[PDB]
């Protein structure tokens, strides 16, 4: 949060990249690190490969890595996923009343719905475009 | 609550006033982040991207995620409506359908050309019968091997049709013919219809297996894609 | 057994260890690696002009070359015969005492003062109507050089005086440790030390470690060369 | 305007070509982005010599100053570009220059230890004993960074 | 949008290109979900995309109402949009794989050159590549351009001297700037984040800095101002990395014409004029392609080796095999002349569709020289009385096999409905492979065997 | 097999009585005979 | 560790449950939140 390209850059992205040896079956690395806070660092392997295997072992050196990132995005974590899937379909949920904003939608479907989508039969993966709730305090200097 | 977070103590003042987090701050629930701005039409929306379970039906898994939202509507806050932007199922729903009559107008095109040339019922069912049989075998050889029902695998049968429909009338015509320029019965006919293909048919097997089955050898996404058209007509070949 | 299940599990098992291991062993990196004990080969590294030192060597191997082998597929372990640079801070007790400073002082004016700081952005989100302008904000950055570290302020004095880090410390680039010195002939050289990677082919894996030193030789600074001192899969090749 | 912002990009991206077309068709050379930075701003910056020149031929403000008070010397001055800094000099750049924060182009110079550009705004007049915010000069920085070449110089 | 253009503005235009599909494009267009914020090529408030869905394609008819129309018609109204780089375009057929178009290129820092040097040696590569129209188009960088960042330094010497700790200041303009992951809160049963950040109004310019106060030792409240002085530079918005060395992606295809392989090798030849420690690497669809095109020879081998082996076994001969294969070209012209005629390409449902054009084309002809060979062997007859009883007897089955799927895929030809692309495809090239196929093998196949048979033996 | 160490006992008392701390006795003792990682650096565009 | 039953639910079996979906073979899951603080998620896997 609130962190330059280059910060993430040169104390994630880099210490990650450094400790993502002794994967079997890794063709080439490739990571961005932009102005919005956020780092993808995504590892393509061989076809064939077992890609649960694949993600453990990414998985497994991130881990040990952990002690070596900031603080801050020891907090926030580091999510390994399987990015090479693509969505079967996207479920848009609106306000028509103009009652709820964006966040108001994101929280309902993230407390009331994503779960049991989740649960859904046949159902590999769930994503909430947007977030659930978070405790904002907005703070003001003259007053402080 | 919002409520008790306002409530926080922060300073007590000499005077003995007291500094609450509300008094230096404003204090709401919202998103953990502000970059995004959603809108479906102008209105603020969210959304739900789900992808497809390993070895899962694309059909099922999508009527059953509807009928789920259908069993939520009732609990939904006033405004609150369910959009479908993306939706990859119609796709699968008409290629499947597509094939089904492709296969099913390739059988009765047959059933009329073979009745167009030889004139009787009984010899235009016959393909009528080994297509279906054919077909039914290469989804066994297509569940066998780890393949799944997609756009690929599906074409792929529908370019092998040409290739299927040629056994059955190949055998049936020239069985026809021996009848009709020697007068044999029909057994005595098939006998010696069959002893003249039947050393070619399996030659033919073995060609058309060298023309298709290194094209599943291909490396990468390309191979791939390759390897779908590859399984499913060499399959379908083999059985017919 | 499966080299693969084996690492995940003792790893499992090492994630419930970590927690309780010392800050200064967790930040040291604890490694879990799959391969023979025994070295597959010795990649040897000189400089031929002799206008890099046994130092220099170990830190460009480090810093160019070490990461990518280490990346490659077969390749379980690789050991740096040598250390990669890291600025030394090379402390001074009598003139620590001097300026009324202690080794604790350092660690803290180097952790404030050599910072990576998250600052946000002008015209953020969420931000206010008519705002015009969005930039990023840049504070502290790493220090880059000994010269940055040498005018880290440590304290100013009553008279006003500024006592900088070089004046209770000498600054150079150097090893991380100072254990390994490698020579290949009596000469000046760095190496990596390559493990197979349990099940992996010797040969398989001995060609794509050269193929990846194709890659990095045309980007070599003027003198230096790989040389090939200790190689097992040679006579792999040629005993067959 | 559209020219105005083309010739923006045109002098940062160093496309001495498309500056020449820009001047012909008449593209304002005071064209200013939210930070302030003009042409010549941007050309100093990313050091494109004969840009500097071509824009103050076409009669671009030499003692412009960005939403922060910083002028194309100081920028020229402080990323190293001597040729460029003796040009903005003899087309009248006010070698005295202070940003909001009482910086000269000296001042970043010294910084980053550019012994011929130090030379050269002395040469036209530096003033040596110029302070800062923080109330440093020119040699406060240069005995802070340890440049004994440049400490010399400044005496 | 332009470099530093913010959320408000970007909204602006996301509004004029939703206004525009509910407007002029009312009867195709169902929904247009607007994403302000957010680029493939890279994040930050100055990208969006606007996603279209449209209506059912049986209330679309012609190609006047399909997405390739719409797209154009789109790209062309949005061109007059000032200060925004605006145009639609239509999705790959295959999400999963990407683009897969052109060629995918990495130019690598392999010496510790660093960002700024990087941005020279693009640049200078990207010059280079437009001097070429002939062979390369539209080589452009994939990333983001350095943009204006507000630099801060903190006055160490003053902060100690007013009694200000560096964490205090620091952890003030991050927390109320950038924002402050603290600590977790349950929400209706549910646990959530809890964030402090400074009220929009208060962090936006530069002035707003110097009303941001830190407390000293002595407990007096120092302003941000104090003890703090900030300039403009350039920096990267967006920096990328391959192979663990810093590296940019650069984006291309082959001119009209030409082959993406030839397109790479220029592209191999200019990266190798580029400043020293500057490499090069293939990713993605390029990386793919270089490893195919490698097996492709071998593999064709293999199969002709293969075809003719079986062929030699069934007939007992090395020369007769030449007589089937020969066959090959008459199906491959129709398909070609079918493809090139509709103005359709050669893709993978095409080439699939030559295989079975040709694999049953292989097949009649298989059966005339077996059926004239036998006739030979067996009952003793000349070459031309065999061949001649043999095409006799192979006409009605070829004719009621051609005519039956000639028609069986004449719907795929025709379709302009949902999975049309494919059909059409699939159809074209084996419709027309199968007319040549039928029409010249009936004739060319007794020309192949009788000369065959005449030139060995 | 076994060697010669310097074994070195800090005295608690004594350490209490002066007020100096413990902490601050392990770190300087530990820093300058042993090293100590502080934080990192970029040494021409790599992390160290 | 010091966490009653409904607190650790909410923040840690909760938490991890709604991520167990879309794992292959998965017949049923079944766990306990005690008031030691201990979560136990037990996933049954179909048989082969
Ligand atoms: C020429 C005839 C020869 C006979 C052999 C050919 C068999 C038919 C070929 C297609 C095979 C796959 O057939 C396909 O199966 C899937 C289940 O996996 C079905 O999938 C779907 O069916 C119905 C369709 O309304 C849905 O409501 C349901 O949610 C889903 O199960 C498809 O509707 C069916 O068409
Ligand atoms: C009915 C029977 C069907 C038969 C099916 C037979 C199985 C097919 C075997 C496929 C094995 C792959 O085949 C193998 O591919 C590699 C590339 O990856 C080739 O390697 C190739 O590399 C270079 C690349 O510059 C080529 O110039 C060269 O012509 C070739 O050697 C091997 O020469 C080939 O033997």
């Amino acid at each position: 949060p609130g962190a330059d390209a280059k910060t993430v850059q040169d104390t994630v992205t880099q210490v990650i990249e450094q400790n993502m040896n002794g994967i079997d079956n890794l063709m080439y690395m490739s990571s961005n690190s932009d102005s919005t806070g956020t780092v993808q660092i995504t590892l393509t392997f061989e076809s064939g490969t077992d890609a649960d295997i694949a993600q453990v072992q990414v998985q497994n050196k991130l881990q040990l890595a952990m002690p070596l990132l900031p603080q801050e995005v020891q907090q926030q974590g580091v999510s390994v996923e399987k990015s090479s899937s693509s969505f079967l379909m996207v479920v848009g949920v609106i306000n028509t009343d103009g009652t709820m904003t964006q966040e108001d939608i994101s929280d309902y479907v993230a407390a009331n719905m994503k779960d049991a989508i989740s649960r859904t039969s046949g159902v590999g993966d769930v994503q909430l475009f947007g977030s659930q709730y978070a405790m904002r305090i907005w703070m003001n200097p003259n007053e402080l | 609550s919002t409520e008790e977070f306002g409530k926080i103590l922060l300073k007590v003042n000499q005077d003995g006033s007291r500094v609450l987090l509300r008094d230096v701050a404003k204090i709401e629930l919202g998103g953990e982040n502000y970059d995004i701005i959603a809108e479906f039409n102008g209105q603020p929306a969210s959304g739900l991207g789900i992808k497809l379970a390993t070895g899962a039906n694309a059909l099922d898994t999508a009527a059953a995620i509807r009928a789920e939202l259908a069993k939520m509507e009732p609990f939904f806050p006033s405004g609150l409506k369910i959009v479908y932007p993306y939706d990859t199922t119609p796709f699968v729903k008409i290629s499947i359908h597509e094939v089904v009559k492709t296969l099913v107008e390739a059988i009765i095109l047959v059933f009329l050309v073979m009745y167009l040339f030889l004139q009787n019922f009984r010899a235009t069912l016959i393909p009528t019968i080994a297509v279906p049989v054919v077909l039914l075998g290469t989804f066994a050889v297509l569940a066998a091997f780890g393949f799944s029902i997609n756009t690929l695998t599906m074409f792929g049968m529908v370019l092998a049709i040409g290739l299927l429909v040629d056994d059955a009338i190949v055998v049936v015509e020239n069985v026809e013919r021996v009848m009709a320029e020697e007068g044999l019965p029909p057994k005595e006919a098939t006998r010696k219809s069959m002893g003249q293909i039947q050393g070619a048919l399996v030659g033919i097997a073995m060609v058309l297996s060298a023309v298709f089955v290194p094209m599943a050898f291909f490396g990468g996404s390309t191979g791939a894609i390759y390897r779908q058209f590859s399984i499913t007509i060499v399959s379908a070949m083999a059985l017919s | 057994t499966d080299a693969d299940i084996a690492q995940v599990q003792v790893q499992n098992k090492l994630q419930l260890a970590m927690p309780l291991l010392p800050q200064e062993v967790q930040q040291q990196g604890v490694s879990v690696e799959k391969s023979s004990s025994s070295f597959l080969m010795v990649v040897g590294v000189i400089n031929t002009d002799g206008t890099m030192t046994q130092e220099d060597i170990s830190d460009y191997v480090a810093a160019n070359m070490k990461d990518a082998i280490s990346r490659t597929s077969g390749v379980g372990d690789v050991q740096l015969f040598g250390s990669q640079y890291a600025m030394r801070i090379w402390m001074n007790p009598n003139e620590l005492n001097k300026f009324q400073l202690t080794p604790v002082d350092v660690i803290t004016a180097i952790k404030a003062q050599n910072a990576q700081v998250a600052a946000g952005q002008l015209g953020g989100t969420p931000p206010v109507k008519g705002q015009q302008l969005n930039a990023s904000i840049i504070a502290q950055t790493r220090l880059t050089s000994t010269e940055e570290f040498g005018k880290i302020l440590l304290k100013v004095n009553q008279d006003g005086s500024r006592v900088l880090l070089r004046d209770v410390a000498k600054i150079e680039l150097g090893g991380e440790n100072y254990d390994i010195i490698a020579e290949f002939n009596g000469q000046p050289a760095s190496g990596l030390g390559i493990k197979l990677a349990t099940g992996a082919n010797a040969l398989d894996t001995a060609a794509a470690i050269r193929a990846e030193l194709a890659k990095m030789e045309p980007f070599f600074p003027s003198g230096l060369k790989i040389v090939y001192p200790y190689d097992t899969t040679p006579f792999v090749k040629i005993s067959i | 305007s559209d020219l105005g912002k083309k010739l923006l990009e045109a002098a940062r991206a160093g496309r001495d070509d498309e500056v020449r077309i820009l001047m012909a068709n008449g593209a304002d050379v005071n064209a200013a982005d939210v930070v302030g930075w003009t042409p010549l701003h941007l050309a100093a910056y990313w050091g494109h010599l004969e840009i500097v020149e071509v824009l103050l031929k076409n009669g671009a403000d030499v003692n412009a100053y960005d939403t922060l008070g910083s002028t194309p010397l100081h920028l020229a001055a402080h990323f190293g570009h001597l040729e460029i800094v003796e040009v903005l000099l003899k087309n009248g750049a006010d070698v005295n220059a202070k940003d909001d924060n009482g910086i000269t182009p000296l001042h970043l110079a010294a910084n980053r230890g550019h012994l011929e550009i130090v030379e050269v705004l002395l040469k036209y007049g530096a003033d040596v004993n110029a302070q800062d915010k923080f109330g440093k000069t020119a040699f406060d920085i240069s005995i802070n960074n340890g440049n004994e070449d440049l400490a010399e110089i400044l005496q | 949008l332009p470099a530093g253009a913010t959320q408000e503005r970007t909204q602006k235009v996301l509004n004029e290109v939703t206004h525009y599909y509910l407007t002029k494009e009312k009867n195709n267009v169902e929904s247009v979900f607007a994403v302000n914020g957010f680029g493939f090529a890279g994040r930050g408030q100055n990208t969006g995309i606007a996603f279209v869905s449209l209506k059912d394609w049986a209330d679309r008819p012609g190609e006047e109402n399909k997405v390739e129309a719409i797209t154009m018609r789109a790209t062309r109204a949005f061109s007059q949009i000032k200060d925004a780089m605006v145009f639609a375009f239509n999705l790959p057929a295959i999400v999963e794989l990407g683009t897969a178009t052109g060629f995918d290129f990495e130019l690598i820092d392999q010496a510790g050159l660093g960002h700024e040097k990087l941005t020279q040696a693009r640049n200078q590569l990207l010059a280079e590549a437009a001097k070429h129209p002939d062979m390369l188009t539209s080589v452009r960088p994939n990333g983001l351009e350095d943009t204006p960042q507000f630099k801060i330094d903190i006055d160490q010497e003053k902060a100690q001297a007013l009694g200000v700790s560096i964490n205090d200041i620091n952890t003030t303009l991050g927390a109320a700037w950038g924002g402050s992951y603290v600590n977790d809160f349950i929400d209706r049963g549910r646990v959530k984040k809890v964030y402090v950040m400074s009220e929009a109004k208060y962090r936006m310019l530069p002035d707003d800095i110097g009303d941001w106060y830190v407390r000293a030792a002595d407990g007096q409240m120092v302003p941000f101002s104090a003890f703090s002085s900030s300039r403009w530079e350039y920096g990267s918005p967006r920096l990328e990395r391959y192979n663990g060395l810093p590296s940019m992606e650069i984006l291309g295809q082959a001119a009209p014409g030409k082959s993406t392989g030839e397109a790479m090798e220029l592209m191999e030849q200019l990266a190798s004029k580029l400043p020293t420690g500057v490499g090069y690497d293939w990713t993605g669809m390029s990386y793919q392609e270089r490893l195919s095109g490698n097996q492709a020879p071998s593999l064709y081998a293999i199969s002709l080796i293969v075809v003719f082996l079986c062929l030699a076994a069934l007939y007992e001969s090395w020369s007769i095999p030449f007589s089937v294969m020969l066959v090959v070209p008459l199906g491959v012209i129709g398909a070609l002349l079918a493809a090139t005629f509709r103005g359709l390409t050669n893709d993978v449902y095409f080439q699939v569709g030559l295989l079975t054009t040709i694999g049953l084309s292989a097949k009649n002809a298989i059966l005339i020289v077996e059926f004239a060979k036998d006739l030979m062997d067996k009952e003793g007859k000349g070459l031309i009385e065999a061949t001649l009883d043999a095409v006799r007897m192979a006409l009605r089955p070829i004719l009621m096999t051609s005519l039956a799927f000639i028609l069986g895929v004449m719907p795929l030809v025709i379709s302009t409905g949902a999975g049309s692309g494919a059909q059409n495809a699939v159809g074209t090239g084996v419709m027309g492979g199968m007319v040549t196929a039928t029409v010249l093998a009936i004739f060319f196949v007794p020309v192949f065997f009788v000369v065959v048979r005449r030139r060995f033996s």
